[PDB]
């Protein structure tokens, strides 16, 4: 998540000397399905 | 002609500062370097 030019792989390397969080992201697949 | 900067990654005299950004000129990369006085610095060579 960027300041401004957006959404980057990001390497070990950089994140040390950036301050980042070598982090990935979590997708799931979601069901709407009516039911009260 | 000068130098101030250097791109950490693309190796490339940069030179910029403030409503600048912090970026690059031909790898677009965040991280950079001060690059070295001219004023000359003397050693023991003890
Ligand atoms: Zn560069």
């Amino acid at each position: 998540n960027e300041s401004d030019g957006v959404t980057h792989a990001l390497y070990p390397q950089e994140a040390r000397l950036r301050n980042l969080t070598y982090s990935s992201g979590l997708f799931v697949d979601v069901k709407k399905r009516t039911y009260e | 002609a000068t130098l101030k900067y250097i791109c950490a990654e693309c190796s490339s005299k940069l030179s910029l500062s403030r409503t600048d950004a912090v970026r690059c000129k031909d790898c677009g990369h965040r991280i950079l370097l001060k690059a070295r006085t001219k004023r000359l610095v003397q050693f023991e060579a003890r």
